[PDB]
């Protein structure tokens, strides 16, 4: 009695979940139903497979989403024997099948001034396009509340695109933006807002975030330009300096146990 | 607080006794200074194949072990002393080096057959295969056996299959070899773990499988890129961007600079992303919620009961049989032969820096390509001295999601 | 739970018993969460002992209750989801799984430690489905109940009570209606009922050698099988045969008998399952406004009897005899709400 | 096996020891417990173990 | 001190025992059961770790 149904047990609701069933050495006959039947028999995802020796034929029954969390329906699956019922107990994970979505941007930091612009997206198990509504979308203010909407929208060929303004002065910093879906999938991407200023200098050290016990030369690489294409003919110093013990300054100096001066003329 | 870094480069998962695996492993320290060819004492443990060797340039080094072992198989290597002895009596005192700290159990063949089966575990080569290779064996010889047996492989595929490829070949009575040809495809459709799956299509009733898994990295369905007008100076305003994907497919001109992403790069933005922004991917064996089962057997007679060489209550072990090889992967099956081992019931007895450039938007918009490829007009934003992007993106049924990644332009 | 719901459904309750309940029903929750698992699953240690697996007919009571303590005040829907779906991976290929033998006490499951019986408590527990729902697991809960069935009923020795018995209650909140009544009707045919009622009994006289102080090894699981035998006729979704009230207040005639002075009955299986089984008796035979049940007899000999059952007049026996040799006094019964009569 | 007494008790009960080596025999006309009266502490009789 | 000890036992098989000790008899035993004494070099003393 030979017979092996390889069942994968995680689910994408309608949509493809192929399977076979494995048989050598033939015996009398086996036709096994990876059945569904219910405690009634009433719902039942019944593709059964025949079983014949030294091949596989697989096959994709997939299937719905059913009630509140995935139900499926009371399973039951039956060893199909000729003289033979060999059949015990064994279950399925469950799960609904959202059609699932993304979102990309511009940016997340914007400059207050202008506006916003963005786009989504909404594909399933498998990975082209899906063309069905959304009960509502909206733009989140941080304290919460809600911004800007489009109650309801549906794309166009798997997308969609708006352009949403923005304040010269909103609260500063993470915006988000949320789609939820008829069961309710959350799908969750911020703006920035923040009016930091351009800093007219830059500086830029490189240094050992690692450096360890035993080494010969550091070579601390600094240049960073003011505006990318603009040093000065000057000097650099840099507090290179052995610290990390926690202080009180009761020596009215930081907690150095040393502070090195490798400073030198900028080229 | 340690010095020498090792590593495990591509050192088995676990093993199996028939067949010696090869260890290997790697190093980088400090400034990335392994020496090529500094020494080490390959830590043979328990089965004594001690067998000092050194590293390659990268690190890397190729070593194996003798094979006649229980599952408690402890192997290791060590390349500087063991124990703390310079000045370390004051409990604000520690000096290490790294462990080689690498073990792993047994497979629980009283099939007594199995599989060994070498890795993908890197950098990738996709819409391509190669020639896959195995350790096969059988056991005592085949027993009566059969003149052939089929081995046809399974591949998890997005949490269950959806390849199908069959092998086999004859069986000799009396003498086993580990070799065997086969190969499969990288596409698509896939979960972007790639869990490869074989075995005995046995008649005695057992399966021979495990976690023997393999890579899927970056690599498209649909494909999309683009090609522009050149950098050129300030009133460069007529431009291009044509950009090339499916007969019919959606698609965006979001023509960008890309200073103010280099301040926050791609962190959550490309095509390993559009992945593994899936969500529940392989959900695998025993989930959150989930468990192992009480199966109704039980080895209980009224005492200790281990026969053979020892007074032992049923040895309490802890390693790695087939039913957990089922679990491995993702899915459910039925089996009525017998694949998980014989743990019994118990008795009555024994129970930032802010790196920012000026805002103003540039390129943003959709157009939808043709069979030949729209070649959209870029148009200039004059007094920018940056270098540029566009974080397009095209879509569509007839060839599925695609994307052009990367180009430039000062 | 259960006596919450039948204080509450006998109609002679208070909120003060109900909020302090609330209170107990809260602390009570969260000690269970004292002691279960990171996972999801339930042990009877849990917490500081990390790696460990939960126990089986543990688990099966406590999403049961899980299922009722819902059913009167709020829970979170995701202990349920998690432990059903434990009991639903609780499952390779085929079999009717056993405990994972990690008990502190063998009587605290009335049982017998057989999967048969243990299977079919899953079923029953997995299918009374208070408001929830009860997706994978219980349906081939009902499957292995089957082939045990088949196992047992191909031979004709069980215990010859409590396992069919199981199958009765199983298959009937199953609705397996000709299998539950098969098997029902075999125990119909398997009597050890009482003088004045009706219940069921083990052996008694044990194949195996028994014990000496309260037969040790075997909790004797009478009021809860006997209930899980009481259990099965009260069981349609619109309604059973008005016989199955008639054996259903004999079995449990029986019941307030085999209780005692303090609470509950000899185990907590039995007290919780007891209790459940009476309780719904009434959520079938009780409601609110129902409280108009008028009655006659109607003897050919001019001797006959009206009589009337309501809310508050809701409980006077009325001992009353007859003058003729035999019976032949034609009942009648209208109105709203059952009653319970006994002739003799 | 169940056995009974010849005329001096003797059993000549041979148990075939296809088994495992850390044994735990046993020997009744009775069960594990003394049957009448076990756990009274005023009762003093008792079966041969 | 005639010893053979393993770090286990290695028994490959249904088990992973570790050195796992007995009681089983011995003629080491029979022989002081008896009571006397004797000298060889062959196996009579069980091979304890
Ligand atoms: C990894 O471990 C292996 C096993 O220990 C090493 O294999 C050894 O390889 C050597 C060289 O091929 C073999 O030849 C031996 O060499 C030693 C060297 O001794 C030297 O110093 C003595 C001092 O008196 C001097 O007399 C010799 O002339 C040498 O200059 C000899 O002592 C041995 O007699 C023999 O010729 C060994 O057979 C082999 N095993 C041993 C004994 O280690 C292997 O070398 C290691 N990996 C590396 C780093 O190569
Ligand atoms: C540990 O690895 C070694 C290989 O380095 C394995 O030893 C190999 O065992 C096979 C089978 O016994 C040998 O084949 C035959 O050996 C006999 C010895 O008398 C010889 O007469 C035959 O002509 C044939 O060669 C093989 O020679 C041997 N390796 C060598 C020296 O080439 C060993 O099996 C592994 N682990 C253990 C201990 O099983
Ligand atoms: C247990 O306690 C409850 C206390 O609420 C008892 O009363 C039940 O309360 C519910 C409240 O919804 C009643 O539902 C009713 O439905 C009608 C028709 O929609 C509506 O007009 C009423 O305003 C009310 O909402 C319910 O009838 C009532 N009895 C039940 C639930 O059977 C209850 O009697 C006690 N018994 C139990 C449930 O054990
Ligand atoms: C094959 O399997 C069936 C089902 O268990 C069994 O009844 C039969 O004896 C087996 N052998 C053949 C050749 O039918
Ligand atoms: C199964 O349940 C559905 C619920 O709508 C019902 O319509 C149907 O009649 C039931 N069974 C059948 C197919 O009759
Ligand atoms: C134990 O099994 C053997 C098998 O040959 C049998 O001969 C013997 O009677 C059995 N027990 C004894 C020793 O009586």
């Amino acid at each position: 009695p030979q017979y092996m149904v390889l069942v994968p047990s995680l689910l994408h609701t309608e949509t493809t979940e192929k399977g076979c069933v494995l048989l050598s050495y033939l015996n009398e006959t086996v036709t096994v139903s990876a059945s569904l039947e219910s405690v009634r028999g009433n719902r039942s995802l019944f593709t059964d497979l025949e079983a014949e020796n030294d091949v596989l034929h697989c096959v994709a029954f997939a299937v719905p989403k059913s009630s509140s969390n995935e139900e499926v329906m009371f399973l039951t699956v039956q060893v199909k024997g000729p003289t033979q019922e060999f059949k015990k107990r064994t279950t399925v994970m469950v799960k609904n099948e959202d059609s699932l979505v993304f979102v990309q941007t511009d940016k997340s930091i914007y400059k207050p001034g202008q506006t916003v612009k963005f786009r989504v997206v909404s594909m399933d198990e498998n990975f082209h396009p899906l063309n069905e509504l959304i009960p509502l979308v909206y733009i989140q203010d941080p304290k919460g509340n809600r911004i800007a909407q489009w109650q309801s929208f549906q794309l166009e060929g798997g997308l969609k695109q708006f352009s949403f303004p923005l304040s010269s002065e909103p609260f500063q910093g993470s915006y988000k933006v949320v789609v939820q879906k008829k069961s309710g999938g959350r799908t969750e991407h911020p703006f920035t807002v923040e009016e930091f200023v351009l800093p007219k200098f830059e500086v830029q050290v490189t240094v050992p975030k690692i450096i360890t016990i035993l080494e010969e030369e550091m070579n601390v690489s600094v240049c960073g330009l003011y505006t990318y294409g603009k040093p000065v003919p000057g000097h650099v110093t840099v507090s290179i300096c052995r610290k990390y013990s926690d202080a009180s300054d009761c020596h009215g100096e930081d907690s150095q146990a040393f502070c090195e001066k490798f400073s030198g003329q900028l080229n | 607080r340690t010095i020498t870094k090792l590593s495990f480069v591509k050192v088995d998962s676990h093993f199996r006794q028939g067949i010696p695996f090869f260890g290997q492993v790697r190093l980088v320290d400090g400034k990335g200074v392994p020496i090529p060819n500094k020494v080490i004492f390959i830590r043979g443990n328990e089965a004594n194949y001690y067998s000092n060797a050194t590293t390659d340039e990268h690190g890397l080094v190729q070593f194996s072990i003798n094979t006649t072992n229980v599952m408690g198989t402890s192997l290791t290597v060590r390349v500087n002393y063991k124990d703390r002895s310079p000045c370390y009596g004051y409990q604000w005192v520690s000096e290490e080096h790294e462990e080689a700290h690498h073990t792993a159990y047994l497979v629980f063949s009283p099939s007594k057959s199995f599989v060994h089966l070498e890795p993908m575990s890197h950098e990738l080569p996709c819409g391509h295969t190669q020639t896959v290779q195995a350790h096969y064996i059988l056991n005592g010889g085949t027993l009566l056996g059969l003149k052939k047996l089929s081995f046809y492989y399974l591949i998890m595929a997005k949490g269950g299959i959806v390849r199908t490829g069959t092998h086999g070949l004859l069986v000799k009575q009396e003498d086993m070899k580990g070799h065997f040809s086969i190969s499969i495809p990288v596409k698509s459709d896939i979960a972007p773990v790639a869990r490869l799956l074989i075995y005995a299509v046995l008649p005695t009733g057992d399966v021979i499988g495990d976690s023997a898994k393999y890579d899927v990295e970056n690599c498209l369905a649909n494909k999309v890129d683009l090609s522009f007008s050149p950098s050129q100076s300030l009133p460069a305003s007529h431009a291009h961007l044509r950009v090339t994907a499916a007969p019919q497919s959606v698609c965006a001109l979001r023509a960008v600079d890309q200073s103010v992403l280099l301040m926050k790069p791609d962190a959550e933005l490309s095509a390993s992303s559009v992945y593994n922004l899936l969500p529940e991917k392989d959900l695998t064996g025993f989930p959150g919620p989930l468990n192992d089962q009480d199966n109704e057997d039980c080895i209980n007679r009224h005492n200790v009961y281990i026969n053979g060489i020892t007074y032992t209550p049923v040895s309490s072990t802890n390693e790695k049989d087939m039913y957990s090889f089922l679990e491995d992967m993702g899915l459910k099956a039925f089996t009525n032969s017998k694949i998980r081992k014989p743990k019994m019931c118990p008795q009555l007895q024994q129970y930032e820096t802010v790196r920012k450039y000026f805002p103003e938007t540039w390129i943003w918009d959709l157009v939808v390509v043709n069979s030949a490829g729209v070649a959209e007009v870029g148009v200039t934003v004059p007094d920018t001295i940056t270098e540029w992007k566009a974080g397009a993106f095209c879509l569509s049924e007839d060839a599925g999601l695609g994307i052009s990644s990367t180009a430039s332009l000062r | 739970i259960y006596v919450l719901d039948y204080l509450n459904e006998t109609q002679q309750l208070t909120p003060e018993i109900k909020s302090k309940a609330i209170g107990y029903l809260n602390t009570g929750y969260q000690r269970q969460l004292n002691y279960k698992h990171y996972d999801g699953s339930y042990s009877t240690f849990g917490e500081r002992y990390g790696r460990n697996q939960g126990n089986t007919w543990l688990t099966a009571f406590v999403l049961k209750t899980f299922a009722q303590a819902r059913a009167y005040i709020f829970i979170d829907e995701a202990h349920i989801t998690q432990a059903l779906i434990w009991l639903s991976q609780r499952q390779k290929d085929n079999g009717c799984f056993r405990s994972s033998g990690s008990l502190l006490n063998n009587a605290i499951k009335g049982g017998v430690e057989d999967e048969v019986t243990l299977s079919a408590y899953i079923t029953i527990a997995l299918l009374e489905i208070p408001l929830t729902v009860t997706h994978p697991v219980v349906r081939n809960a009902l499957f292995c109940l089957e082939s045990a069935w088949k196992t047992a009923q191909e031979g004709d020795h069980g215990s010859h009570v409590y396992t069919k018995a199981l199958l009765a209650y199983a298959f009937a909140l199953a609705g397996n209606q000709d299998k539950r009544k098969e098997v029902l009707k075999s125990l119909n045919e398997e009597a050890v009922k009482k003088d004045n009622s009706v219940h069921w009994e083990r052996p008694q006289k044990p194949k195996a050698p028994v014990g000496h102080f309260y037969e040790p090894q075997a909790p004797s699981a009478e009021v809860e099988m006997t209930s899980y035998v009481l259990l099965a006729y009260l069981t349609a979704q619109p309604a059973p045969t008005s016989e199955d009230l008639t054996s259903a207040t004999n079995i449990v005639k029986w019941i307030t008998k085999q209780q005692n002075a303090q609470g509950g009955f000899s185990s907590t299986q039995d007290t919780v399952v007891a209790l459940h089984a009476l309780s719904k008796y009434g959520a079938a035979t009780f409601t609110r406004t129902g409280k108009a049940a008028q009655v006659t007899i109607q003897s050919s000999g001019t001797f006959s009897s009206k009589f009337q059952v309501d809310n508050n007049n809701r409980l006077l026996l009325q001992q009353v005899s007859l003058p003729e040799l035999p019976g032949e006094y034609s009942m009648k019964v209208t109105g709203e709400g059952c009653v319970y009569l006994q002739t003799s």
